């Protein structure tokens, strides 16, 4: 049914009290209220802190391994494969001195 | 007719823990709480008791050294409310300009030799130094007797 | 201790203020856990603690929730073969009544400090207060 | 055939602990959970952050106590407190354990900004549930 | 340099009339060397018994209540009695409370495990008052009910104002009290356009 | 005989009718006073005796949460009030009092009032940004018959 | 070191979206309405376009934090199905069990 003057003027009196939009606003223009009432996706802690600081973990554990307070079985395994590979003559070439000139 | 509302009691944040602590007594069959509660790790003799604690204090100092020497890895703060005592410490002055304020920082950090150098440099330029600030320098020098504060490091 | 006992144990200082105390008509404590047995033990500890402090308590078990999701079992292809996982949530509601604000703080601290690992609490305090003095009398 | 977390049969000479013996479908039936936090309960947040901390805390303890761990560690979170309960072999001298406890506690309390405590129960040797 | 030998468990020295609360003052993990009980846990193997306490990971995985025993809880609550305050005797019924304290303010706290104590749901506040308790003229009550819309429930005659827009709980709480005051005063005010209903 | 508090005294000093006349912090704590206080604490410094004493120390240092849990402990938004967050039309005075810009800014300030994730300072910054934006676009607005500032 | 160069590009996209969140909010609000002149809206359509492409929050992809897998991830744990199953099948996830019913 239609909204009579009493109904419409009461609705505006209510919106004025509850801090709602008081005017007649299109559905398109109600997005401005949504944009400024909701935290944006890029500002949510889930988004910007999605990853752990992989650099802190890799660096910190490497520093601890060199201080003797942490043991990396994986790295010790790789360190011996490089040592053996260098003896076999398959080691990494120096930069700028690769097979192709 | 009017109801009488009781007057609210108030207490410190540690009051409840203190009340619960009062109930319990020392366990006669257990080692001091500092020592680990394992038969293999219980101090048999008085020499081990002190050695075991010094090893604990030594391990605490090894962690604090790493935290204070690689602070960039211990800077992300995920604790709400914020815990100040679990953040890396910085003791070296970060004010580079040679001003009475920079001298005040060194005095606050308690560096004795660096503060003397910047005080003399301030005198060399002749810039004004407050008597209260000049007294803060003497306090540090007089109390430590011209010697850098004792500390342990590599 | 057989012979060596504390003489005058120190007790915390509790000072009565002049501010009026809050009046909680109800105080609902919804604990959640994956384990039913832990809730049973916590229910016994919490109901015993309330009865010892004079608080009125009732307990019921809200219906449990089971959340299930499906995943792909293989690392590559073999779509039709799946593995399913579930998480079970169990509830115990401790509904307290007619508590002053001092009684609700000491009780909640005591039971929250003793909350087992894996248990989540959701206190829902319901305070009762008079009407605003302006509202009491209509003013034009 | 299912290969997930199943210590397969040999010729009766492979010692396995209680944790290893039971396959995934016995979780919540015969064996419990190694980590206990509130982050996977319904209507609770920060499951991802609790899970990442667990992965690291397990890799840290393996390296910090190399060859001294009798079984997987048990992680218990209460409020902001973290509690690590580890079965450790009696290989190292006693004083060395006091050093590693002080070090590992202080380091992990300044890394996650929470009070972290280490609880060590020492076993003479690994406990064998059955030989498979 | 022989290997170190572990001492015998201290349970051996524990009397059967000891003060157990002192043994486990606070929440701790299960310590087979401190708990003087022959407890066993584990699905037993065929022709086998459940595993023993020493080196038992399953007992360690349990959140035990050894620190919370019936003797401890009673000794604890005895100390905690000085903190409590007495509820006013006159308010012996819920109807009596509605008479003198018609406004109900709902606030929720949440306890979880983690480094952060922050929960988004803790800001919300809910005010519930009955219109019968409010002094409203026949005109006022009709105006109050039209403005509030679905917040008013005819069956229960309760107005529910839920405010979560403000960041903090003290702000949301003060806002709900404000919303009631404006609705009450506006309801009594009569506007000329109201004569056209 | 050897009564501890019965007998002659030095009498160099007199009864303190006036007591503690100068304030304890006559000056900001000096290194001498700051260091002596640290030593007084060490006099009674004994190790933890149980989990309660350990938790008591952690609480005093902020390491352990306070109980009962308050999810907003230490979280005060600049000591603001509800009316500061909700009523934001005071900041729209510089904008045109009527017209399309007013209709738009009404929607903007309505959303900001319903925003619990921003402080008042941040909300004001959003409004200030639009004031400077429309000022820059004065010429395009004038073509459309809208007059700004 | 992060898992791979793809996770590195994603991390930077997440940190540039956080920088440009307010800006892209304020500008985009001027476009999501019917109350402002179309001349202003046509111009705001280009100010938002001129911002760097990595400021756009729809170029973020949720990857397994430990293997950097683009698909198969569960958003509550930020892990791929393969990594999740390894932790779940070992009793290391608190409350996760197999679903039998
Ligand atoms: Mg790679
Ligand atoms: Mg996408």
């Amino acid at each position: 049914s239609p909204l009579s003057e009493y109904a419409l003027r009461m609705s505006r009196l209510s919106a004025r009290i509850f801090g709602e939009v008081a005017r007649s606003t299109d559905s398109k223009s109600m997005k401005v209220v949504s944009l400024f009432s909701e935290q944006p996706l890029a500002k949510k802690k889930e988004t910007y802190d999605w990853y752990p600081n992989h650099n802190t973990y890799f660096a910190l554990m490497g520093n601890l391994r060199f201080l003797g307070l942490y043991r990396d079985e994986h790295q010790d395994f790789k360190d011996e494969q490089r040592r053996l590979k260098k003896l076999r003559g398959k080691g990494k070439p120096r930069k700028g001195e690769g097979k192709r000139a | 007719e009017e109801i009488v509302i009781p007057k609210k009691k108030t207490w410190d944040k540690v009051a409840v823990l203190q009340a619960l602590a009062s109930t319990v007594n020392r366990d006669p069959t257990a080692a001091p709480y500092v020592f680990h509660d394992d038969p293999y790790l219980i101090p048999t003799s008085a020499l081990e008791s002190r050695s075991f604690l010094l090893a604990k204090k030594s391990g605490e100092t090894a962690a604090k050294f790493i935290i204070n020497s690689y602070p960039k890895y211990f800077q992300k703060d995920i604790a709400e409310p914020h815990i100040p005592c679990l953040m890396p410490e910085y003791f070296e002055p970060q004010i580079e300009d040679v001003s009475e304020a920079a001298l005040e920082e060194r005095i606050r950090l308690r560096k004795v030799r660096a503060s003397v150098d910047m005080f003399d440099q301030l005198l060399q330029a002749g810039t004004t130094v407050s008597l209260e600030t000049t007294n803060s320098l003497l306090d540090l020098l007089c109390y430590y007797g011209d010697q850098e504060p004792p500390a342990d490091y590599p | 201790l057989h012979v060596d006992v504390p003489k005058d144990v120190t007790r915390p200082t509790i000072t009565t203020s002049d501010e009026p105390d809050t009046l909680y008509k109800r105080l609902s404590i919804l604990v959640k856990a994956h384990d039913r047995a832990v809730l049973d033990s916590y229910e016994y500890f919490a109901v015993l603690a309330a009865k010892e402090l004079g608080i009125s308590i009732k307990v019921h078990e809200p219906p449990r929730k089971i959340e299930r999701f499906t995943l792909l079992k293989s690392v590559h292809i073999f779509k039709k073969h799946r593995v399913q996982y579930e998480m079970r949530t169990l509830y115990r509601c401790l509904e307290l009544k007619h508590l002053t604000g001092s009684t609700a703080s000491v009780y909640l601290e005591y039971i929250q400090r003793n909350l087992p690992e894996g248990v989540a609490m959701e206190v829902t305090k319901t305070q009762i207060q008079q009407l605003p003095e302006h509202i009491k009398e209509p003013m034009w | 055939k299912n290969r997930a977390a199943r210590v397969r049969v040999a010729k009766g000479n492979k010692p396995v602990s209680y944790e290893e013996a039971h396959a995934p479908h016995y979780i919540a039936h015969r064996k419990g959970w190694l980590s206990l936090h509130t982050g996977n309960l319904d209507g609770e947040d920060h499951a991802a952050e609790r899970t990442l901390e667990d992965v690291f805390l397990r890799k840290f303890m393996m390296g910090t106590f190399p060859g001294c761990l009798a079984d997987q560690i048990v992680l218990k979170r209460r409020a902001n407190q973290v509690d690590i309960c580890a079965l450790v072999l009696r290989q190292l001298p006693a004083h060395k354990f006091y050093f590693l406890v002080g070090y590992s506690e202080t380091l992990l309390s300044h890394f996650y900004k929470c009070p972290v405590r280490l609880h060590l129960q020492t076993v003479p040797s690994k406990v064998v549930y059955k030989y498979i | 340099p022989m290997r170190r030998k572990a001492l015998p468990p201290r349970t051996e020295k524990m009397d059967t009339d000891q003060d157990w609360p002192s043994v486990y003052p606070t929440a701790a993990p299960f310590k087979p060397s401190a708990v003087p009980l022959p407890v066993r846990m584990g699905y037993p193997v065929k022709k086998g018994v459940p595993m023993a306490k020493e080196g038992n990971l399953e007992l360690l995985k349990i959140p035990n209540f050894l620190h919370l025993t019936p003797v401890a809880i009673k000794r604890h609550c005895a100390a905690l009695k000085d903190f409590c305050t007495e509820w006013p005797a006159a308010l012996d019924s819920d109807e009596k409370c509605e008479e003198h304290f018609p406004v109900e303010i709902d606030t929720a706290d949440y306890v979880s495990s983690g480094p952060s104590i922050r929960n988004p749901k803790a800001r919300a506040v809910t005010l519930r008052v009955k219109l019968s308790s409010l002094n409203l003229d026949n005109h006022a009550k009709k105006k109050l009910i039209k403005l509030v819309g679905e917040r008013y429930c005819k069956a229960t005659d309760v107005l529910t104002i839920t405010t979560d827009r403000c960041p903090l709980k003290r702000q949301n709480y003060d806002y709900a009290v404000y919303l009631l005051t404006v609705l009450y005063h506006e309801s009594w005010k009569t506007e000329d356009w109201e004569n056209s209903k | 005989r050897k009564y501890l508090f019965k007998g002659k005294r030095l009498s160099i000093f007199a009864d303190k009718a006036f007591a503690d006349e100068p304030p304890e912090p006559e000056a900001s704590p000096s290194l001498w006073e700051i260091e002596f206080a640290k030593q007084l604490a060490s006099v009674a410094d004994q190790p933890f005796e149980n989990g309660f004493e350990e938790m008591i120390q952690w609480t005093k240092e902020g390491k352990l949460w306070e109980f009962p849990v308050n999810n907003e402990a230490g979280l005060d938004d600049d000591g603001s009030e509800f009316h500061e967050h909700i009523f934001l039309d005071k900041y729209l005075e510089d904008f045109p009092k009527q017209g399309p810009i007013r209709l738009f800014m009404e929607l903007v300030t309505c959303g900001l009032s319903k925003n619990p994730y921003l402080s008042v300072k941040q909300k004001v910054e959003h409004i200030e940004w639009f004031r400077n934006y429309f000022n820059e676009k004065r010429d395009i607005l004038k073509e459309n018959n809208i007059a700004f500032t | 070191y992060y898992v791979d160069w793809r996770m590195l590009r994603d991390l930077k996209r997440r940190k540039m979206a956080y920088e440009y969140a307010d800006e892209r909010l304020r500008i985009n609000s001027l476009r999501k309405n019917t109350i402002l002149p179309k001349d202003l809206q046509e111009m705001a359509g280009d100010e938002i376009a001129a911002l760097p492409r990595d400021s756009c929050p729809v170029r973020i992809r949720n990857r397994c934090v430990m293997t950097s897998r683009p698909r198969g991830v569960k958003r509550r744990w930020r892990l791929s199905r393969i990594v999740f199953r390894h932790l779940a099948d070992h009793g290391l996830l608190s409350g996760v069990q197999r679903a039998i019913w």
